[PDB]
Order: C-alpha cells, then structure tokens, then sequence
C-alpha cells in the first residue's frame, strides 16, 4: 500500500495579512502595467488557469499533488504538456517573488487566482497562507490534469479524485468566461465568450443560447464553434448533454449571484485541498481591491 | 485678392520656421525679404542644400504658385518640411501678401 | 441595469477597397476646407471628435464608446463638453452622404484616425463594424474630464477606459494639435507653434518653457507662456507628478517612440466595448493622400 500525506499550514516567518495585501497589490498593479498581453485580454486569465493547474495535480487517495508543495517551479512539471502557456503567467509572477522572497511558490501561484478573479471584477475569493515549498522529488507525475477531448463522464469522475460534487465542477469551468485556448499550447483556438477579462457569467449563456457546430480545427482536434466566432471544448459542452449539470448550467445562466456564490467555496477548496489548517492557524484573508483602496 | 487672410497663412503655416524683414534673422529657414524677383537659395547668411541654389530659377508670382503644391516635387532634396498648400485660392492669398512683407 | 456585448459587424459587403475610399474623401476635404479656425484645418476638431465619442466608455457595465454612434443624438451632441465638436460634425456630414452605408461610429472614428495620419503622424491601425444603436442607448452627460484637476484624478478617471500611466500621457500628446477657445471651454490659446502638424511638441513646451498661472475671462485658472502657448491644469498635472514626468521625458526626447505609443493607445480608446469575431478583417493600415499620389 502507501501511506497518505499530510501538508500542515505553516504560515510565513512574521508576516500578517497587511503583509499579503501588499502581495495582492503589487500583483494588482502589475496586471494594470502589462495591459497588453494576448491582445489587450491582459495576464488576469492566465493566472486564474495557473492557480487551478498547481492545484488540479491533488490526487485525495494518498494527498499528493496539490497547491501546498509549490511544485510548479520544477522542471518536471514545468514542461508538463498541460501546463503548456503558463510559463507566460509564471514570469509575470517571477519579479512579484523578487520583491517579497519570503513568500512561497504555493502561496504566490495561489493569490496570483485569488487576486486575477478579484480584479477581473469577479467575487471575494477567501485565501489562506500557510503552503510550504516542498523538494524535487515531491513533484507529481505529468497526466495528473484532465482531457478536453472527452464527456460528461469522464468530467465527473476527474473531479471526484478532487472530491467535486455535480455543483462544484459546473462553478468551478465557469471560469472559462475568461480568456481563451491558443493552437500552439492545447490544440484549440477561440475565446468562450466576449468580455474575456472580466468575470461574468456569460460562458453558461453563451453554451445555452448559441448555435454550436463539431469542427475540427487547424491542429487536427475536435471543438464546438458557433458562427459569432466563440468556442466550447468537448468538455465544456458536456456540462449540457448530461441532464444533472444542464440543470446548474441553467440555474447559473439565469442567476450570475448564485454562480458567484458558489464558485468562491469551490475556488476556494480548490487552491485548499490537502492542506490541514491548524487550530491557531489564522481566519481566511478577504482582500480589498485596487478600487476598493482607492489605488 | 486678400493680404489680410494672406498674413494669416503665414503666421500659421510659415512663421514657426521664416522672418520676412530685412534684418530678419535666419531661423530653421532664412529671411524671406528680395524674394519676388531672385534666384534660388539666394539669402545671404544661411547654409543652403545643394539641390535648392542649383534650382537656379526666378522667383515670381506663378512659379512658386507651382512650387506651393509640392516643395519637394518641384525642388528635389530640400530640407523645406512642407506638404504644400494645394489650393489656388489659399496659395493667391499668401503670394500676394508675400509681394507686400517680403520687401516693403 | 448592465450586461452588454457589442459585436462588430462590416457593413454589408465592405471591403478594404471601400473604407480607403471614405478616409480620402475625409482627407481631400481636410485640404479643401482649410481656412477654419485661422488655417489650422479641421484636422484638430476630428481627433477630438474621435476621443470625445470614445471617452464616454465605461469598463463597469460597457456602456458608451464609439459603436453606437450616439453622437447622432441631442442628449450627448449638446453636451456642454462636447462644444466645439459641431464644427467636425458638419464637417463629416456631406462624406456620410456620398457614403451612406458608413456607420456613424465607424465614420467618426475613422475621422480621427484620418487626422493623425493626414497631419505626418503614425499610421494608426483601425477596424470597422461600428454598428448604430438606438437613441435610448445614449450616455448621460458628463462622463468627459475636467480641465481644472491634478495628476490623481488625470491618473482615476483613465482607469475607466482601462488606460495605464503610459497609455494616458501618449493620448495627452495629441495637444500639440490645435488650441483651446474661450467660447467652447472656458479656456483659451495653443499649446504649440504647429498646431495642425502631429509632433511631440506638447511634451518639449511642457518641459521647456516658462509657465505662469493665470486666469481668464470664463475665470479658470490656466498655464500660460509668453511665447503665446498654454497648458491646462491637467496637461500640467504631468510634469507635477514624478511618474507622469519620466515619462513625459522619455516622449520629448524620442518622438518615434511616441508615435509608436500614441498609435497603440487611440485605436485601443476607439475600439473599446467592441468584440471582434475570428469571421472579422484584420486592422486596415490606410495609405495616405501622399502615398496613393493624390
Ligand atoms: C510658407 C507656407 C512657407 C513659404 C512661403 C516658404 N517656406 Fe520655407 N524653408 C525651410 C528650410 C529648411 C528651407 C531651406 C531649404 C534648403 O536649403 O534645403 C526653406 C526654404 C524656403 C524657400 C527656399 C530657400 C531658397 O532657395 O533661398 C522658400 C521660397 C520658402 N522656404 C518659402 C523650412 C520651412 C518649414 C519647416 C521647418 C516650413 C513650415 C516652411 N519652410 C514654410 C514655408
Ligand atoms: N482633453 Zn483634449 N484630448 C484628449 C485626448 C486623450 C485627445 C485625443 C487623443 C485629445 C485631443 C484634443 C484635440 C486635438 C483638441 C483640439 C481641438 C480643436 O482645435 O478644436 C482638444 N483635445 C481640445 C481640448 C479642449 C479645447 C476645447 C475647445 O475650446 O475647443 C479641452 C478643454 C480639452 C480637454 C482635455 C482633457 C481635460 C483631457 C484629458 C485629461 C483631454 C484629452 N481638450
Ligand atoms: C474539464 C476541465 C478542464 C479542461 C480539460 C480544461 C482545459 C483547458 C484547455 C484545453 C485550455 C487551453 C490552454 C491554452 O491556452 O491553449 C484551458 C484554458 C483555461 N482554463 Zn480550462 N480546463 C478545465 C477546467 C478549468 C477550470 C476548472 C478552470 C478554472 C478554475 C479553468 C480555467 C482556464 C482559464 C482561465 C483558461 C484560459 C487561460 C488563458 O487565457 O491563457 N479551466 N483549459
């Protein structure tokens, strides 16, 4: 057999939540500075994709993977063919750890989501510290990630190694409001939807209400376009083939709070899965915007 | 035809680069004064190009009525960064203001 | 109460072929009616006119900018900030009848981009799909700048059209393009020599010359020159704050770069709100009246 893991919230050497508010910030500004990255969308989407990837890895079985090691930073899961594009979203970060060394690679990959969602003017997404850098070895397996090629079942049983209910999953992809697939990183091109860097609810309005066509694209691969120039993966669409999360995508389709709500706890348990917090350990930090400061 | 809208012309497109006195100081440009009857790059004082003394020509009412459309097209090499005025009207206004200034 | 997406359309079978064609039609008309405003052209007015109908965007909600066109209407034609702008209305009026087709967004838009390129200034890339909305569609007054702040509300009121510090100071540059009347703002007088001729000029006068506050006859206080410039109180704002200045330094010194910039910056104010499809052109570099030997 094998033992499980455990991964106990250490939070950093003296630091506070004024601390990390100046973390957020600094990650803030900078996504206001480069403004112009893949075409004007900016590096918000991109970080959102890399706080999901980091932690996407979480297999619950033995509690390994998951956003507490800060393994992205090596070369095994680097150059993982999942993780292709966000190499772009870890350089962004790279100048952000200069100024604040302290931090670890799992709190930082982590509150370049939370604060990406936040700006994007999306929910309150609470956030905890506390992840520690792990060594070479602790580094996951490549394949850990899931398929875009697949259906509503394969979905839900992903999902489940990430313990996920029905509601979870349909919250958690509606993320794919923001920004889009590119042909030389997944074997997909397009956007989901229009406001591609501001969090909205559009993605289940977009797989409900347009007109969708099974194409292959220039790579080869298999994609639902509709004739306003938008996008759904394989995966995506089958959020409505399937009757269960049909009945979600409608409910979110028709109450953006609800969705936003719901994706929060899910977004949240996502970047927390397989981390034990400890009794002393701090209240979840609701960080303030740029706007909200005045900034 | 009008000296008056002419001088306008002038202060607005010329000016910032051309004195037309005598005793007029060479700015980006030389002194625009004994122009209406002189040979090209004429103005004693100023570092000409050679393309624009060598035009060798006259300077009289309708051939530079010819120039105004296009400095560069009918002097090649010039360092005259102007696009030219190429209506007749505007190019009649500013000669003949030009005939009054640019000697007395 | 909110969500909208505005999606470009190419006006019905138009190509690259058509739109050259209404930027030349703008251009000979720059030339022919060039005794306005003491022979600075209209060129000025149309650049304005381009940012004035684009500036009223909002990130929020994506409410106003340049698709609807909603210039067309009273609520936002009579604006008080929108004074002096009839001029380059009118003048784009006889153009929108030999092309009838154009969008109103598309046509006042392209005004602007016409102007620049006209006045020896950057190639500015620009996309059409405009589409005219209805009047209920229009913004409110008062979603333009005021004249009379600092570097903090010059640096929070851009914020709203998602322009950073960089993008701002190169749009601010487009002052070195005509001048300030008493009887439209309240202010009056050039912030250069050449006024119809796009250089980097606003960021040498700022830089160079010396500035004294004084105020005028509407009674607004305003950075004037005795070389006969002036700036107004946010174009001063940039030299007031070290961020803006090092920057305002880096365009004085190389105009290339400003150019390169200011190009990036005014076709992102006119194309935000706007959604471009994959089933849409690609941005038109026009060719000016220089180039096509007209
Ligand atoms: C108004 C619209 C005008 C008029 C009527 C003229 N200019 Fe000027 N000019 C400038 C330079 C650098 C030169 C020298 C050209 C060279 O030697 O290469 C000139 C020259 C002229 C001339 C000819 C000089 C000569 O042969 O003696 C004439 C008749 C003349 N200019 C008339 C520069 C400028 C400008 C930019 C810096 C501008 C604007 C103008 N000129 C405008 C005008
Ligand atoms: N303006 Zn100004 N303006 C601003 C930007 C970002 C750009 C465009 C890319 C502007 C361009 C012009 C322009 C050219 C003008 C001259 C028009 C003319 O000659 O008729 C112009 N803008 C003028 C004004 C102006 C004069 C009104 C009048 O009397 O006709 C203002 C009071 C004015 C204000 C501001 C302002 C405040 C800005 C931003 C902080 C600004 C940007 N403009
Ligand atoms: C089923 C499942 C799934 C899948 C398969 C996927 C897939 C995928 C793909 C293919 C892509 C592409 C890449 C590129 O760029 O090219 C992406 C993207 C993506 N993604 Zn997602 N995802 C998912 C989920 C998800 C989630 C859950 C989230 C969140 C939270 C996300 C978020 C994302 C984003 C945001 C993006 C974009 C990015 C950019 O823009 O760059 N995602 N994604």
């Amino acid at each position: 057999i094998t033992t499980p893991l455990v991964h106990v919230a250490s939070v950093e050497k003296g630091r506070s939540y004024e601390d990390f508010q100046k973390v957020y910030n600094a990650i803030a500004l900078k996504l206001r500075e480069d403004d112009e990255y893949d075409n004007y969308i900016g590096y918000g989407p991109v970080l959102v994709r890399l706080a999901w990837h980091i932690s996407g890895t979480w297999d619950k079985h033995d509690n390994t993977g998951g956003s507490y090691g800060g393994t992205y930073r090596f070369k095994k899961e680097f150059n993982d063919p999942s993780n292709a594009g966000l190499q772009n979203g870890f350089k962004f970060l790279e100048p952000i750890h200069k100024e604040f060394p302290w931090i670890s690679s799992g709190d930082l990959f982590s509150l370049g989501g939370v604060t990406a969602v936040q700006e994007m003017q999306g929910p309150k997404i609470p956030w905890r510290c506390g992840r520690v850098d792990t060594p070479e070895d602790t580094t996951p397996d490549n394949g850990r990630l899931p398929d875009a090629d697949k259906d509503a079942g394969y979905v839900r049983t992903f999902f489940q190694r990430l313990n996920m209910n029905d509601r979870e999953v349909v919250a958690l992809m509606g993320a794919h409001a923001l920004g889009k697939t590119h042909l030389k990183n997944s074997g997909y091109e397009g956007p989901w939807g229009a406001a591609n860097n501001v969090f909205t609810n559009e993605f289940y309005l977009n797989l409900l209400n347009e007109d969708w066509k099974l194409e292959k694209n220039d790579a080869n691969n298999e994609q639902w376009d509709s004739k306003s120039g938008y996008m759904m993966l394989p995966t995506d669409y089958s959020l409505i083939q399937d009757p269960k999360y049909l009945s979600i995508v409608k409910e979110y389709a028709n109450d953006q709070d609800k969705f936003f709500k719901d994706f929060s706890k899910a977004f949240e348990k996502l970047l927390e899965n397989g981390i034990t917090f400890p009794k002393d350990a701090p209240s979840p930090f609701i960080f303030k915007t740029l706007e909200e400061q005045g900034l | 035809g009008d000296v008056e809208k002419g001088k306008k012309i002038f202060v607005q497109k010329c000016a910032q680069c051309h004195t037309v006195e005598k005793g007029g100081k060479h700015k980006t440009g030389p002194n625009l004064h004994g122009l209406f009857g002189r040979k090209t790059g004429q103005a004693p004082g100023f570092t000409y190009t050679d393309a624009n003394k060598n035009k060798g020509i006259t300077w009289k009412e309708e051939t530079l009525m010819e120039y105004l459309e296009n400095p560069k097209k009918y002097i090649p090499g010039t360092k005259m960064i102007f696009a030219g005025i190429k209506k007749k009207t505007e190019r009649e206004d500013l000669i003949a203001y030009l005939k009054k200034a640019t000697n007395e």
